[PDB]
DNA sequence: GACTAGATCAGAAGCAGTAGAGCATGCATAGTTT
DNA sequence: AAACTATGCATGCTCTACTGCTTCTGATCTAGTCGACT
């Protein structure tokens, strides 16, 4: 998956679209527009650089490059921002359906061919590479051509064209008086007609709870941190690929801009000499340590070649058995080693020998780890890691190895001697109690940051200049009040067989 | 350095412990020291940072007119500082509270975060806070089972869901705590079977030379008579070879 | 493919944080 | 036509019939730095709506707030017109301190006089409090009503006149009411017109009307008697005279 | 020949991640002076 | 015995540099059309 995700928003522009069954309910346009909104905000938190367009069809104006009738291409394929985001925002109310009907209007007729040519047109412009091409259609009309026949065999011929091409078309399909009916005229256009998207639904599509469920979380595309070389021995080589299925999330760096314009300045940072004055580059300057009452001068040179152990790369060194192996010794966040056949045909199947193997005995690949040049090596031990799937058999567990670094004698401290205190059988039992009242589940992906969730809804703020910041339910604060009625009488009988009459914890 | 606070189980049970840091990656204690090469004085190299406008002429420009932005999308939205600490998340700082309690097998090693771990004792001159402690860590092994909980160091610091797991010694108990990974850490990555591959398959000898170099290669030694597996290479005792 | 995210295709969707929830 | 010279603003209004553009070229050339941002050397920001960034500003006690109208004002005068709290959102200790002085609390001043538009302005920004009570606002109305020499209002002329109606057939008993068509609405319209009218007969009781029913004078004749003070029995055309003419009648020509 | 327009390769820019140093802030701990 | 100051540790934010992977852009090249000549 190499490339850009563009993505077309069609929204009719008919009367239908502008009915409101009940009084307090959403017009399937504001729902519409609220969507594209959702989408956008999603996209600029997660890939700024992809591209987005939004297009209307059966208007009364027009603008487009073909220069068809009765399509307005609002915006045209380009990175996602502010302003397009704030443009849509004056069509979201009564007054911007108002707004829209005087500046484009609506009741007008519209052929989707014309539609599938606009957008292939629009597709065809961008010039960067894009992996995946997609089309959603905002409309609650099963049979836009009724009348006439060669209308829609025209628009079933350039769906066709489409879906060869490579284009995704999707139907966001809106309530409807009646009741929507795929089967009518839908089943062809649309790319894929799942079996149970052939019933009448009376009910907007499932897919609008997806888009408007905001994901404020970055998406990266899977890359290899380093392409290294295994080394059973000096002859025996095989080329793996070093991944991060887990790496810490960071706000995006701060800019230096100018109070009075706005304008991005540029950071300079140099050295020089104070009874000279001349400016000194990074090489007449040398490095100095003072031990033993005594200064010693090293070059710069010198002390990065202090670092120089051996080449990069993974040296095997033995195989030990998973006991050994100790939770509580974790000196940093592990990695993933997959096998990569690019560099060296054979790896793989050498790489599936030891997996299975170490699976079979559970030992423990003991290795020498060097990740770029002029760095000390480090010992790392490669844990077997089995493919595991989930019931829809969605892959949950990658096959590899697991790559967890081992510390040296300097990265343990020593502790305070304290005296052991052995707890009573019934002390025990009655924190037993507890635990098993607060007992839950846990899962990798049930907690978020509040801090950069808070720092992305401030920001959204500011950009779409909204009255006040939405406020982040923060999930990881304990839940007091229902700890409290769960426990019940068990805190007090455990203070009791635990604590002397006069303690006071918090003092 | 000796770290007070208070475990937390609601809002009314509360054990005083102390933690301090086990294992970490242990850094130089002195940095190299920038001299002219000439006199060898620290004294006759000044650095300093300067900031000028994208311009023909360079002109600078004072630390009181620069302001902090971020980029939204195609376009730098400014955002001061002092407006960024007003609308800045706000916690209550030193907490060490138990969120919940889980199986430990729901807790794998592979999503262990941070760059530390800590070692949380019964405080110091304390024998109630001891007797809860040894009854927490004692019920948790019984039970096969580990305390999700949020840790935050100070005020300025940033909250962390970590996992603490008792660990109990012939003469010493406690627990140990480490830092868990928020949603936003998780990368999702898609990678071929190996197992159901007809192309990397492997065959029967090369399974069995596979399995000889394994057994030969071995780095531990089991004493039948103690039933005990020796180490003959400790990693955990070998000093860095940086520092030499 | 059930479960792909339609906002960010190739991305696997990922359900709403729960934070704690007693049995 | 420059009347600015070397002075900074800036400039954050939103939605509003004058965009930011308009504004920032006017000053542009009226001969005033426009900035992006505040800082210690701009003297005023203008924002026309109350949107995230004029709150921060405002919960930062370092700067003054101004609507557009007040630039308006200006471009309209070509003359630096003195601030206002009527063209003001928030205001920096310094302004503070400054408009305390001749400014009171709200925003009145005690120097200059005012017409309707400005009292209305000011009453605008109070908000409806409800530390008093009944009893004790009428009689501080009476009060301020007697001091001025203000007691000759059309709608206050019956301010210290209290007025009990003969409505109930049992006297001290709210279950007792009639469906009198005349009395009832009279004294609905005797309670509009600032007379006091009160169900239960108590010794603040001062007048007292008595329909064409006239078994009920006995009762009150007896019930005056052991009263402290004594009321006056009057008939229905001393009430209507009295609006007819929109001014006090004598008694003594309708007891 | 010349032009124009298609398709192929290699270097530079962007970005991610790591390491080193400094700063500031807060806090704790222990030595010296009165 | 109490107050001030030297020393150290833990953590967040920022400049600065360096290495590696991916994508975009400038540069190096064959087919179609018109024209020149003989």
């Amino acid at each position: 998956y190499s490339g850009r995700d563009s993505l077309i928003f069609l929204v009719d522009a008919s009367k239908a679209m502008f009915e409101s069954q009940s009084e307090d309910e959403l017009t399937p346009f504001d729902m519409s527009i609220q969507c594209i909104q959702s989408v956008y905000i999603s996209k600029i938190i997660s890939s700024d650089r992809d591209l987005l367009a939004v297009v209307f069809y059966g208007t009364e104006k027009d603008k487009n490059s073909v220069n068809f009738k009765n399509i307005y291409v609002l915006q045209e394929l380009d990175n996602p921002g502010a302003k397009r985001i704030l443009e849509l925002d004056q069509f979201k109310g009564q007054q911007g359906q108002k707004r829209f009907q005087d500046m484009m209007g609506h009741g007008s007729d519209y052929s989707l061919s014309e539609v599938l040519w606009v957008c292939a047109n629009l597709f065809s412009d961008v010039q960067f590479k894009m992996s995946h091409k997609r089309i959603m259609l905002f409309t609650n009309e099963d049979n836009p051509h009724g009348n006439d026949s060669a209308k829609a065999s025209r628009a079933r011929t350039k769906a066709g064209d489409l879906r060869d091409t490579g284009i995704f078309l999707d139907l966001m399909h809106l309530k409807k008086p009646g009741g929507f009916d795929i089967s009518l005229f839908y089943r062809d256009i649309i790319s894929i007609a799942e079996d149970e998207d052939l019933r009448v639904h009376f009910e907007e599509s499932s897919k609008l709870e997806d888009l408007l469920r905001k994901v404020r979380a970055k998406e990266t595309r899977k890359r290899a941190l380093s392409r290294l070389k295994l080394k059973l021995n000096k002859d025996i080589v095989i080329s793996v690929g070093i991944y991060n299925l887990v790496q810490k999330a960071l706000k995006p760096p701060p800019i230096k801009l100018y109070r009075e314009t706005n304008e991005p300045v540029k950071t300079k940072t140099r050295t020089f000499n104070t009874s000279t004055g001349g400016l000194l580059l990074p090489s007449d300057t040398k490095r100095s340590q003072i031990y033993g009452s005594r200064q010693i001068i090293l070059e710069k040179e010198e002390t990065e070649e202090l670092k120089r152990f051996d080449d990069p790369g993974l040296m095997l060194m033995g195989f030990k058995p998973l006991v050994l192996l100790k939770k509580h010794h974790y000196l940093r966040p592990s990695l993933f080693v997959y096998p990569e056949e690019s560099l060296v045909i054979g790896s793989s199947t050498l790489f599936s020998a030891l997996l299975i193997k170490c699976l079979e005995k559970e030992v423990a690949a003991l290795c020498r780890y060097t990740p770029r040049r002029n760095i000390p090596p480090y010992f790392v031990a490669l844990v077997p890691q089995e493919e595991e799937l989930d019931d829809q058999k969605i892959q949950v567990t990658p096959p590899g190895f697991q790559l967890v670094f081992l510390p040296f004698a300097d990265d343990k401290r020593k502790m305070p001697f304290t005296e052991k205190i052995m707890a009573t059988p019934e002390q025990v039992g009655k924190m037993k109690a507890i635990v098993e009242k607060l007992r839950f589940t846990y899962r990798s992906d049930s907690f978020e940051n509040p801090v950069l969730q808070q720092h992305f809804r401030n920001l959204e703020a500011l950009a779409l200049d909204l009255m006040e910041p939405e406020q982040a339910v923060d999930l990881t604060l304990p839940k007091v009040e229902a700890m409290n009625k769960r426990l019940g009488s068990l805190v007090d009988e455990f203070k009791e067989l635990v604590y002397p009459p006069d303690y006071n914890p918090e003092g | 350095i000796h770290w007070p606070c208070r475990l937390t189980i609601g809002s009314n049970l509360s054990i005083r412990i102390a933690a301090y840091k086990s294992i970490l990656q242990e850094r130089v204690k002195k940095t190299w020291t920038v001299v002219d090469a000439k006199t060898l004085k620290k004294e006759d190299i000044q650095k300093e940072t300067v900031y000028c406008l994208n311009d023909d002429d360079e002109t600078e420009v004072l630390k009181e007119d620069i302001i902090q932005g971020f980029r939204y999308g195609s376009d730098i939205v400014p955002f001061s500082k002092v407006d960024e600490e007003q609308m800045k998340y706000k916690s209550e700082g030193k907490c060490f509270s138990v969120l919940g309690f889980c199986k430990s097998s729901q807790v794998q090693r592979r999503f262990f975060m941070g760059n530390q771990v800590l070692k949380v004792f019964a405080a110091r001159d304390d024998e109630a806070a001891a007797v809860a402690l040894s009854s927490l860590i004692h019920a948790l092994d019984d039970l096969d089972m580990v305390a999700i909980v949020r840790y935050a160091y100070d005020k300025r610091a940033n909250p962390q869901v970590g996992v603490a797991f008792p660990h109990i010694k012939h003469n010493y108990e406690c627990l140990v705590y480490v830092q868990l990974p928020f949603m936003e850490d998780l990368r999702q990555y898609m990678f071929s079977s190996l197992k159901n591959s007809k192309k990397y398959a492997p065959t029967e000898a090369q399974l069995n030379a596979v399995d000889a170099l394994i057994d030969s290669m071995s780095l531990a030694k089991k004493d039948e008579k103690t039933d005990t597996l020796e180490d003959l290479f400790p990693t955990t005792k070998i000093p860095n070879p940086r520092f030499q | 493919c059930p479960g792909e995210s339609l906002i960010n295709p190739g991305f696997k969707s990922k359900k709403p944080a729960g934070g704690v929830d007693f049995d | 036509s420059n009347i600015f010279e070397d002075v900074e603003f800036c400039v954050m209004s939103g939605t509003d019939s004058q965009p930011k553009p308009d504004l920032e070229n006017r000053i542009a050339e009226f001969g005033g730095y426009i900035v992006q941002n505040p800082g210690p050397d701009t003297y005023c920001v203008i924002a026309g709506s109350e949107n995230i960034r004029v709150k921060n500003i405002i919960l930062s006690n370092k700067h003054d707030v101004v609507k557009p109208a007040w630039l308006l004002e200006c471009f309209k005068t070509k003359s630096f017109v003195p601030w206002q709290p009527r063209f003001m959102i928030h205001m920096c200790p310094s302004t503070k301190e400054h408009f305390a002085r001749e400014y009171d609390c709200y925003g009145d001043s005690y120097f200059i006089d005012t017409d309707l538009n400005q009292l209305k302005e000011v009453f605008s920004g109070i908000k409806n409090s409800n530390e008093q009570t009944p009893e004790e606002m009428a009689s501080l109305i009476a009060d301020l009503e007697y001091r001025y020499s203000w007691d000759c209002s059309p709608l206050s002329m019956f301010r210290r006149h209290t007025v009990y109606l003969d409505s109930y057939a049992v006297i001290n008993d709210l279950s007792t009411k009639n469906e009198g068509t005349r009395l009832a609405i009279k004294a609905l319209e005797l309670r509009f017109h600032g007379a006091k009218v009160v169900s239960c007969l108590a010794e603040g009781v001062s007048h007292v009307i008595i329909g064409e029913d006239h078994s009920r004078v006995a009762d009150f004749k007896a019930f005056r008697r052991t009263f402290k003070r004594k009321f006056k029995i009057l008939k229905e055309s001393w009430v209507t005279d009295s609006i007819d003419k929109c001014e006090l009648q004598e008694e003594n020509q309708y007891l």
